[PDB]
């Protein structure tokens, strides 16, 4: 345990609760701005994760339409929010940078 | 930000393309002097001088 | 004047792996990994896995991305090819001498550490449809694949090309299992022209020691017999009629090769009449329309098929087939002179020497010997074994064909093409 | 010489047309 | 330990000798058990007039049908009995007859070649039987769209000159070519100073020379009085031919500019530039990651089923360009990207792609001269075009000289703002107008 790490964890938890996307039941990776890299990364997802993402986004958009939020027991927990779009986006960025490095020569 | 354009190929391309951009700059400079009748430059041209 | 030619070197490692090198002095080098992984080792649940595997050599590996493999190989002007038969897969690579190290590193990555990423495999599936269609606009490929389907009950009956119903259904797991249980040390051979022997031995000892774990004894090919007929109304009728002959490496196979060149294998003169081809003259007597006919010989590790292949007009198909079969019967009855067999031996020996005059054909011959027999037999001993074939062996081979249960395949407008029991 | 005589072989390459 | 260059020095020199009648005898000795030997003649359809066009192609069909000494199929049996293979071909500038055989059979094979190029009887029954054969081949050849579009390209590019003629000749000529026309053609073109007896394989040059003096000394080396054909230069014409035929499922298009010829040094740099553009087929495995921009764009966007670049050389002229095959709704994109790549190499060629093209040419050169037959062809043809065999070390020297600047100058010299010759066949409604193609050969930004 580190005191600086403790402060970072506390600040990150506070900021997660303040951002408010969890109130609509979304995860962090749902809210990423979609560009070419992210589009390819989403295109590489398996079936079940893609369908879950689609349903979560659809429910969030309906809640936004009606100006409501979920009950507090259905909000996404900060600790259980594990990123599902990390490795795909990481690999896509890695390939793109390899292409750029080849293009430099 | 734009570090991807730092390499041997991009400086070979710039070295190949600086004469053309130089000539299009001469085209624009002469075109501006001609279109505006800039006496400051045209007084120095030999035969043109007689117009004024 | 060239230097004194170096003779090939050969080595069997205790793990079963085979290394074979030849240090020549040509400006280019050639390296090939031969693997006992042909389509015979598929079963009814994973058909087509070796076709998709043959198309996936440029996919991402553990040590090199697909982009890097393609650009690195193309940068030094080299080449990578994958040739596949019903028994073997041959990953071969060509380049100039000074870049063999680069391309050697790519070859092992292609063969020992592919990832078969789900999306990359999925995007490759439609190419199966393109590749098969390009192959299947030669009628001979259709006919020969049906001929094998009709001859055998299993393993050798399998096609080199993926069945249409499986296109899109081959999974990455099936590719993993196929590589894991067929690409092993005891099933592989590393051959090299223009490379030193210590280098190949070092590569083998460093990187191909983690491929143990033999298995999948497969199953022996059970010859069946039967007929497959494809009515498609093409302009010409293609037909093949064969019987079981002999396994490769046996003395009887040399007798069958000589019988092949007595009957007539292929033309030697541009726009020639095939004067010394006894099948062509036999059919030419009572058949005046255009046609072609040729002896067919295919030998494998544990079986073989010998017979003939005819191409003719739809109405003359029966005449051509019956005339060819009668000519083989006439040979089986002993009507065979000694100048005929001596000319056939000359054609066979010349064809063999001409088939290993290219670097590609030499490398393929050495790899085939390395996997089948585990040794290298020089050309002179092969010519010795060819000369030892007696005439009585050829007559006995003709008897074996005449009396054996037949297999048949045909394509075209088959309204006048006889069945087997009508011959 | 269009009649087949020897068993099929299928070739695939990175930068060369395929053949049979 | 040996390098690429040292391996290039170890290739044996091609020995060359000339007989008293002018027949050149050349050979490359190897340690191979087999060999190839043959005769390359400086005769072709470019030498034929409109009257006797297709004569040489007619003679190719009769060379192996009988002689005064070996009538009928006796020659075919002699060739077949020793297991050798006899072959021949005819082009617009060169004719060739060659045998592949065991080294021990070299004395008889040379004899047969001498028998073919000198003692040809041309039986009337055979002339009439090969008449319908040739006509049937013309009907078959009509169905190959590649051969059609390339004959159209020659027909329009060199219109009004001998190179416009096809090798086989027109249908009308083949049905009235007489025996006197064929004997006059033979006695006028099969002369000793225009033939080259080339060989390659396991054989000593001494014995080849002895067999040459034995069976070719009687060949006629004395031309007729002041009779010697000379090739006139051929006017190139920027033009277009479009055979619109919508019943066919894919369009074939061939485009080309005027090249320099066989002996121009710039061909080496041109071959580097074509290697940068390369070729493509729908069965390639590379696809999106291919180095060539044209190839990767065509693969990703499905602009064509295949394309190839070419540089066809003749005496003091040639066809430099490309050919492709595509769906009828993709012709404009293929033309656009193709011309864009030509202009890109004309104006902005970089060092790395040029090193790529050099490496490709080195590998193509070394991998092609692999076997007795390609080497025998390179001997005979080089002795006709260059008058000598150019060793590989010299090709490597010429290739190493090429850099990016040389490529920009040579490409600008031959491509930029030049009139092309275009040939289209099939559903070519979307093939751009000639003015638009011509406007595609320069850049307003440059």
């Amino acid at each position: 345990v580190s005191a600086s790490s403790r402060w970072l964890e506390g600040i990150r938890k506070w900021y997660y609760n303040a951002a408010g996307f969890n109130k609509l039941g979304l995860m962090r990776d749902d809210t990423i701005h979609e560009n070419d890299d992210v589009k390819e990364a989403i295109r590489r997802l398996p079936e079940n994760l893609y369908n879950d993402r689609v349903f979560r986004i659809k429910r969030a958009l309906d809640l936004s339409m009606r100006q409501q939020i979920l009950p507090k027991e259905q909000w996404t927990k900060y600790e259980e929010d594990k990123s599902y779009l990390e490795p795909y986006l990481k690999e896509v960025i890695r390939e793109r940078k390899e292409r750029e490095e080849w293009a430099k020569k | 930000m734009l570090t991807r354009f730092l390499g041997p190929r991009y400086r070979q391309l710039a070295r190949n393309w600086v004469p053309t951009a130089s000539l299009w700059g001469a085209v624009g400079a002469v075109g501006l002097v001609w279109a505006t009748d800039w006496r400051l430059i045209l007084d120095w041209v030999p035969y043109i001088n007689g117009k004024f | 004047v060239p230097p004194h030619p170096q003779d090939l070197e050969f080595t069997r490692l205790p793990n079963g792996l085979v290394i074979a090198s030849l240090e020549n002095y040509a400006p280019a080098s050639r390296i090939g990994l031969f693997i006992k992984a042909g389509s015979r080792y598929e079963n009814s649940n994973n058909l087509g896995t070796s076709h998709l595997l043959r198309l996936a050599s440029s996919l991402t590996t553990k040590g090199a991305s697909s982009f890097k493999i393609t650009r690195g190989i193309e940068a030094v002007g080299g080449k990578l090819s994958v040739t596949s038969t019903r028994e073997n897969m041959a990953y071969t690579v060509e380049c100039l001498r000074d870049d063999v190290d680069i391309l050697m590193e790519f070859l092992l990555n292609v063969t020992t550490a592919p990832e078969f990423r789900r999306w990359e495999v999925a995007a490759l599936q439609p190419q199966l449809r393109i590749d098969k269609a390009v192959a299947l606009q030669n009628p001979q490929a259709h006919v020969i694949e049906n001929l094998h389907a009709a001859a055998y009950r299993n393993a050798l009956a399998n096609s080199l090309y993926c069945p249409d119903y499986r296109i899109g259904k081959v999974t990455p797991v099936e590719l993993h299992d196929y590589v894991q249980n067929h690409f092993t040390s005891a099933r592989m051979a590393l051959i090299g022209l223009g490379v030193s022997h210590p280098v190949l031995k070092q590569v083998a000892e460093q990187f191909l020691n983690i491929r143990g774990g033999l298995g999948l004894s497969g199953a022996k090919a059970k010859y069946h017999g039967g007929e497959i007929r494809e009515q498609n109304g093409d302009s010409l009728v293609h037909a093949a009629l064969v019987a079981e002959s002999a396994a490769i490496g046996s003395a009887e196979a040399n007798a069958f090769s000589v019988l092949q060149h007595v009957l007539g294998a292929g033309p030697h003169v541009k726009r020639g009449s095939n004067a010394t081809s006894s099948l062509y003259q036999a059919v030419a007597k009572g058949v005046h329309q255009p046609f072609d006919v040729s002896a067919f010989n295919a030998s494998y590790s544990d079986s073989g098929l010998f017979g003939f292949y005819t191409i003719s007009q739809a109405a003359s198909a029966g005449d051509v087939i019956k005339a060819a079969y009668n000519q083989v019967k006439t040979i089986a009855q002993g009507n065979l002179s000694n100048p005929d067999v001596q000319a056939a031996k000359n054609k066979l020996k010349a064809g063999y020497l001409m088939s290993v005059e290219s670097s590609e054909g030499f490398l393929d011959e050495v790899g085939s010997q390395a996997l089948a027999a585990g040794s290298y037999t020089p050309p002179s001993t092969v010519l010795q074994q060819i000369d030892a074939v007696a005439d009585a062996d050829v007559i006995n081979a003709a008897k074996k064909f005449v009396s054996g249960r037949k297999s048949m395949a045909a394509s075209g407008n088959l309204g006048h093409t006889p069945f087997i029991d009508e011959l | 010489g269009q009649a087949a005589g020897r068993p099929l072989v299928a070739s695939v390459s990175l930068n060369v047309p395929a053949s049979v | 330990t040996a390098t690429y260059a040292q391996a290039l020095q170890s290739v044996p020199e091609t020995q060359v000798s000339q007989l008293d009648n002018g027949l050149r005898v050349a050979s490359e000795q190897s340690s191979q058990p087999t060999c190839t030997v043959g005769v390359w003649i400086d005769a072709g359809s470019r030498y034929e007039s409109e009257k006797n066009n297709g004569a040489g192609y007619f003679v190719e069909h009769l060379a192996f049908k009988g002689t005064k000494n070996r009538p009928g199929n006796a020659l075919e049996k002699e060739v077949e009995s020793m297991g050798a293979h006899l072959n021949a071909y005819s082009t617009r500038e060169h004719t060739a007859y060659y045998i592949k055989a065991l080294s021990k059979d070299l004395p008889k094979a040379v004899e047969l070649l001498a028998d073919i190029v000198q003692n040809c009887s041309l039986e009337d029954s055979q002339i009439e039987k090969e008449r319908d054969v040739i006509l049937q081949e013309l009907q078959e050849n009509d169905t190959s769209m590649r051969d059609v579009v390339f004959n159209y390209l020659h027909a329009t590019a060199f219109q009004g000159t001998p190179l416009a003629q096809s090798v086989e000749g027109p249908s009308e000529n083949v049905r009235k070519l007489s025996r006197a026309d064929l004997t006059e053609y033979l006695s006028r073109h099969y002369k000793a100073p225009r033939m080259v007896l080339a060989a390659a394989g396991g054989l000593e040059h001494r014995q080849l020379l002895d067999l040459a003096q034995k069976h070719f000394s009687g060949l006629s080396g004395t031309y007729d009085e002041d009779a010697v054909p000379t090739l006139s230069p051929c006017r190139f014409t920027g033009s277009q031919i479009c055979h619109r035929e919508d019943g066919l499922p894919l369009a074939h298009v061939a485009i080309a500019v005027e090249g320099p010829g066989w002996a121009h040094p710039d061909n080496v740099a041109l071959q580097v530039a074509n290697a940068i553009i390369g070729h493509y087929d729908c069965t390639y495995g590379g696809g999106a990651h291919l180095s060539s921009p044209l190839a990767s764009i065509a693969a990703t966007n499905k602009l064509c089923q295949s394309f190839q670049t070419f540089n066809i050389c003749y005496a003091d002229t040639g066809l430099l360009g490309a050919h492709f095959v595509c769906d009828h709704m993709s012709i404009d994109d293929m033309m656009f990207v193709l011309q864009g790549q030509w202009m890109r190499l004309c104006t902005s060629a970089t060092e790395s792609e040029v090193l790529r093209g050099k490496n490709l040419l080195r590998n193509a050169l070394v991998s092609h001269l692999d076997g007795t037959t390609p080497v025998c062809e390179d001997i005979g043809r080089s002795l006709l075009t260059y008058g000598r065999r150019i060793p590989l070390a010299e090709w490597e020297s010429r290739i190493a000289e090429v850099d990016a600047r040389v490529v920009r100058e040579v490409c600008s010299k031959y491509f930029y703002d030049q009139c092309p010759a275009v040939a289209g066949f099939g559903p070519i409604e979307q093939l751009p107008d000639y003015n638009r193609i011509r406007s595609g050969m320069f850049w307003l930004r440059f």
